[PDB]
């Protein structure tokens, strides 16, 4: 038969000049191909474009914010204390927020300015040490904490209209005191009520920036016109200004489009704060069929979205009878409102909504997950293109991460999403068929790449299409 | 022209360590954290997965000193079980276990050698593939020229990555014991003690310790295969277990579970967080790791195929050896060609779904083979016989590890069974029938091509 040649042949018939020349040629062709693979690697590495620089955002960009307008009305009676709330930080981090705003915890009775200070914890809420433990547990669970320093939060006038200089001193020393304590920011409300607003607010900004650069100062005004916004936001540029600039909307697609685009063009695509008021809920200005629509926009606009307590479930202040409008009670379970029990439904509490994917709290959780983990939403650029009569359509694209497109039906009839852009940069090439992460109305399956031409938008339906880096 | 035993104790420790500590601890120590969601219980699951992998490594020390034959899952299956399942192991390690393993390790090398130039976006796929193919070709040439060159490459680069992990552990312990001790204050909170999570915790704590037997694939080339193999495994296992536990101590001291669980390159995130300057040290470290952990899947697989060609399953060609330098050239070229072929596929990272039931099935079946030997033939010359406790508990652990990818990933694992089974045609058609009964034309062309590549590859059959 046959067998592998003995070494003898490997010494005579292989060592012949022809075979050894062929072997040398094979080896040298191999090393030519290998220097070629290296040349290809090193040249294609300088062919693909460079990678844009991350703006190294603070904490208050890495997720939404969240307000506790009143500690007691959040969890309920009896446990309306900081130590009691310390348990709810397992719930809040399920919403995937990167912020929190406790209500004014300083002792305040009424107009009397000589006794109301900004340093003493109101003992009916707790003490200092339980507060520090709350802060430490929050910090441990990656949730920075803010604090509200509106002095006269029990009374019509919030800034103690009688005097303005000594209240500025209380704010002054309270900032540094609570910052040494471990708070990660501050907010004030009704700055239009405080005379010498711009200058005092700039001074407090300088204080909180001089203590650290990862601290926050959020001023809230009841204003609704962009002119007041700019006139107060000239000397201060690191100041998330939450105002009623949006809430005055008549929910018209063209109206809200012009409004958001004009706010951004006026601030030149800076970093803003998107909310409907300083401490009011969403439902205090929006119908219940409109809420999913808004909460799809607020979690995608280029800024920090700021929700009050209870707007992750659609909590209404007028559905439950005998409820104080300014500070409603959160609906944990059927026993959340022991008064007139039985009317508390199952789809109206956080518990019954936590399991349903076609609920509103599921929308909130999925959105705030797509916000606090995806690059192109965290700090990506924002560009809106025109659409049908009453739509709202834009794109969020950072460099090469998952590029998002959002479109919103601000109408009560079936609309058509034309989606003609013709103006976005080449880094924003629209795919003819785009994915779909979720929709404000159940009925369209997620994971189905849908073509970007035939779209019929039912009344109040939102779209969060996605696509990867295209060229 | 025998394979010229030229591996010391340090080189064996370097192979094992170099084969275990790869990109499995730098880019994703999350498989445990994602299913445990706490620090204390995650460290306990790491320690216990390490203990089970140590029991398995002691099982293989006993085996690799009983049989003393290369392959460690193709000879141990071979003896006491027969040709069939042996060839099945060799087939699945020729198709979708060793080619995919080396291709993925080289692709990760490419990804993390250029990552400091492409931090925030996706490196160009072309560069990834070309540089990974170039790395594989360079390592195959190194391991061809002189086995000592392969041992030196492996030793140098496992030194490099162990130094890098020492740097990580030292920075973590400095930050811990300096003034902070910040996350290790109320550990074990929020954890999940329901088996539906601890199961996957351990099962992904075991895929991080895979590779503790690379030294048993080359048992024949070891200096003293009766003392250097078990001593080498016993010097490796504590080093790898301690480095895993302490590296995760470092991570969890500096970073937070959430970010860790989010970091696709957990070690890169750690570098950015703590290494203020020199943030390009950890990408270099992961690159050197994937290199020195590729030369452990080419210095250990191309000996598997060698034993394959020696027993008669694969053509006698893969059994040849270069006359003047004593390195199994044709097996090395076969493995390089397999890896380069499996580089053409886009997204080979998904092929970790087709052998995660085959690899551990075959490790467990080698353990069952050891138990079969212990029962049937208790009179073998055994230079060490550990208590049957070790093989039996590691067999139970491997039953766990092969049932977990059968509950989930069932369609994938069954396609993996299809892949492994696809060899049985070649077996019952070309292997089982003896010589002088196989067709004359195919054997004649195999003779001609063997003569060709043997004259070209400059190699000869073992003597
Ligand atoms: N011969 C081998 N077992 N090679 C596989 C090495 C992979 C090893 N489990 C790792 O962590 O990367």
């Amino acid at each position: 038969k046959f067998t592998g040649l003995s070494k003898e042949e490997l010494l005579k018939v292989a060592g012949s000049p022809g075979w050894v020349r062929t072997r040398w040629a094979l080896l040298l062709l191999f090393w030519l191909g290998w220097l070629g693979m290296l040349a290809g690697a090193v040249v294609i590495i300088v062919r693909a474009p460079r990678c844009r620089e991350l703006p190294a955002q603070k904490w208050w960009h890495t997720g939404a914010l969240y307000r506790i307008g009143d500690l007691q009305a959040f969890q309920g009676h009896g446990a309306g204390n900081l130590a009691g709330l310390k348990g709810r930080l397992d719930y809040l981090s399920s919403l995937k927020v990167k912020g929190l705003v406790l209500g004014p915890i300083h002792k305040n009775q009424k107009d009397d300015v000589a006794q109301t200070d900004l340093l003493q914890i109101d003992p009916n809420f707790g003490s200092k040490e339980d507060f520090d433990s709350l802060l430490q547990s929050a910090k441990k669970k990656s949730i920075r904490v803010i604090l509200d320093l509106t002095p006269n939060y029990r009374g019509e006038n919030s800034w103690f209209s009688t005097q303005v200089d000594t209240v500025a001193t209380k704010v002054k020393d309270a900032l540094e005191f609570w910052l040494q304590a471990g708070v990660d920011g501050f907010q004030v409300r009704d700055i239009e009520n405080l005379k010498d607003a711009s200058s005092f607010l700039a001074e407090w900004q300088n204080i909180t920036k001089g203590f650290s650069e990862d601290r926050l100062l959020i001023a809230g005004t009841n204003s609704s016109d962009l002119q007041q916004i700019l006139s107060l936001l000239e000397s201060n540029k690191d100041l998330l200004l939450t105002s009623s600039y949006l809430s005055d909307s008549g929910s018209t697609g063209e109206h809200t489009k012009s409004l958001v685009t004009q706010y951004l063009n006026a601030t030149g695509n800076r970093w803003c704060s998107w909310s409907l008021s300083q401490a009011r809920l969403l439902t205090s200005f929006l119908p219940a069929q409109l809420l999913r629509l808004y909460q799809l926009m607020l979690f995608t606009l280029p800024g920090t979205p700021v929700f009050s307590y209870g707007d992750e479930i659609g909590l209404d202040a007028a559905a439950l009878p005998g409820q104080p409008m300014e500070a409603p009670v959160m609906l944990w379970d059927e026993s959340s409102f022991p008064d007139i029990p039985g009317a508390v439904s199952a789809n109206m509490t956080v518990k019954g909504q936590s399991e349903d994917p076609g609920s509103l709290l599921s929308l909130f959780r999925r959105l705030s997950d797509q916000r606090s983990k995806e690059r192109s939403l965290l700090h990506g650029d924002f560009h809106a293109f025109s659409a049908g009569p009453g739509l709202f359509s834009y794109i969020r694209h950072w460099d090469q991460n998952e590029r998002f497109l959002v479109v919103l039906n601000f109408g009560d009839v079936g609309l058509s999403a034309g989606l003609q852009a013709s103006d976005l940069p080449a880094s924003a090439s629209l795919p003819a068929k785009a994915d779909l992460l979720l929709s404000t109305q159940p009925g369209r399956e997620e994971g189905s790449p849908l073509e970007l031409e035939r779209l019929k938008l039912e009344p109040h339906e939102g779209l969060l299409l996605r696509f990867p880096y295209a060229a | 022209m025998q394979l010229k035993k030229e591996i010391s104790l340090l080189n064996g420790v370097s192979l094992v360590v170099g084969n275990m500590i790869g990109s499995g601890i730098f880019v994703s120590p999350k498989g445990v954290l994602v299913h445990t969601a706490s620090y204390g219980m995650s460290l306990i699951v790491w320690a216990i997965g390490g203990l089970f992998s140590v029991v398995g490594a002691l099982c293989y020390a006993e085996l690799g000193t009983t049989i003393t034959k290369s392959g460690a899952s193709y000879a141990y299956i071979l003896e006491a079980f027969g040709g069939f399942i042996a060839f099945i192991r060799l087939w699945v390690s020729l198709l979708v276990v060793e080619p995919t393993g080396q291709a993925i390790i080289a692709i990760t090398f490419a990804n993390y050698i250029i990552q400091p130039s492409f931090p925030s976006c996706d490196p160009p796929y072309l560069a990834c593939r070309l540089l990974a193919a170039a790395c594989i070709c360079l390592l195959t040439f190194v391991n061809c020229a002189y086995v000592k060159w392969g041992t030196r490459v492996q030793d140098t680069f496992t030194y490099a990555k162990v130094v890098a992990l020492i740097a990580i552990i030292v920075m973590g312990l400095v930050k811990l014991c300096q003034g902070h001790s910040e996350h290790f204050q109320d550990a074990f909170e929020g954890s999940s003690w329901d088996m539906g999570n601890l199961s996957l915790a351990l099962y992904s704590a075991l895929f991080s310790y895979s590779g503790w037997d690379t030294l048993n694939f080359v048992t024949e080339e070891i200096k003293n295969p009766e003392r250097n193999l078990p001593l080498a495994i016993g010097i490796s296992m504590p080093i790898v277990t301690l480095i895993y536990i302490l590296t995760n101590v470092a991570y969890y001291t500096v970073l937070n579970i959430s970010d860790v669980l989010s970091s696709d390159a957990v070690a890169v995130t750690f570098a950015d967080q703590t290494f203020g300057m020199f943030s390009w040290t950890i990408p270099i470290a992961v690159a050197l790791s994937c290199f020195g952990g590729l030369n452990a899947s080419i210095f250990a697989s191309s000996r598997l195929f060698f034993v394959g060609s020696r027993e008669g399953h694969l053509p006698d060609l893969l059994s040849m050896i270069h006359i003047e330098r004593f390195t199994p050239i044709p097996a090395l070229l076969f493995n390089c060609t397999m890896a380069l072929i499996y580089l053409i596929v886009e997204d080979v990272f998904q092929l970790i779904n087709y052998f995660s039931f085959s690899y551990w099935f075959f490790v467990g079946l080698s353990v069952v083979g050891q138990l079969y030997l212990r029962w049937k033939e208790p009179k073998r010359p055994r230079p060490l016989k550990l208590s049957v406790f070790f093989p039996i508990v590691f067999c139970i652990c491997s039953v766990f590890l092969v049932i977990v990818p059968l509950f989930t990933d069932t369609i994938n694992s069954l396609i993996g069974i299809g892949i492994a089974l696809s060899g049985v045609p070649f077996y019952f058609m070309g292997v089982y029938l003896p010589e002088s009964r196989r067709p004359l034309f195919i054997r004649n062309v195999l003779a001609a091509i063997t003569r060709g590549t043997q004259q070209l590859c400059f190699c000869v059959l073992t003597e």
